[PDB]
């Protein structure tokens, strides 16, 4: 098409549906992770996570309001990825790299598992 | 604005 | 902070979200507009538009599933509009320009009404 | 991935 294009509209959407979680507005969800608990949007969730895409598809599952994760995640983990899904930021940090890549793998995260990959291989 |  | 940032999650999120839509996933709302219907999200509306943004925030209207635009508001004008929301892209023509700035102006997409100002500023 |  002919169409023109604003640069920063992408990174804009994201940083509103950011502060749309921080202020708990229109979050339609918990995300259940040892006995902590996570509020989001299904539709952030799903735009960044091939979990979370296959669990909201499910026409029985899409409508549940809590999803509770494997036992084995951790919830600092889930929360650094949950950060990432909302604002593009990683902290990955040595004393966090393993949970991250082992929760990114999870949720299906494979931008996330392939830098923790590259993390991990230039410390051995 | 730019063209893509 | 010490975060690492992925480039493009911002632009792979907003895809995502407009595939959600091709496909009526998880669309919780129906913009109506001279009688022609739009599904969409209401966060990826609140995230683009001043009054979408006033619309959901609102203790009664954030649990409508219709909202119906002013009689004044071109359906093509809207449809551009929510095509730019959902992809960056603005199909700006000089057939549309009046339609599209009109109707970024009721929905406050204040670049939106940036450029189209500077495209007829341009030609006069 | 970059140092924002
Ligand atoms: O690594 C990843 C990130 C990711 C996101 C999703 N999401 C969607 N895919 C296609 N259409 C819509 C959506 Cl919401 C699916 C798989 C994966 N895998
Ligand atoms: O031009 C524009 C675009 C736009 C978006 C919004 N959205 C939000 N603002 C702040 N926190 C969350 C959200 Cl969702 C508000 C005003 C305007 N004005
Ligand atoms: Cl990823
Ligand atoms: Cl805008």
């Amino acid at each position: 098409d002919s169409c023109i294009q604003f640069t920063r509209h992408a990174s804009d959407v994201l940083l509103n549906l950011n502060r749309l979680r921080s202020r708990d507005i229109l979050t339609d969800v918990v995300i259940v992770v040892s006995r902590e608990q996570f509020r989001a949007h299904k539709t952030v969730l799903m735009a960044c996570s091939g979990l979370f895409y296959s669990i909201f598809t499910d026409q029985l599952k899409c409508n549940l309001s809590v999803i509770n994760l494997d036992p084995e995640i951790n919830p600092e983990g889930f929360c650094i990825l949950l950060d990432f899904m909302y604002t593009s930021r990683l902290n990955l940090r040595e004393g966090n790299i393993m949970a991250v890549m082992a929760t990114a793998m999870y949720l299906q995260m494979e931008h996330v598992v392939d830098t923790c990959r590259k993390f991990i291989k230039a410390s051995e | 604005w730019v063209i893509p």
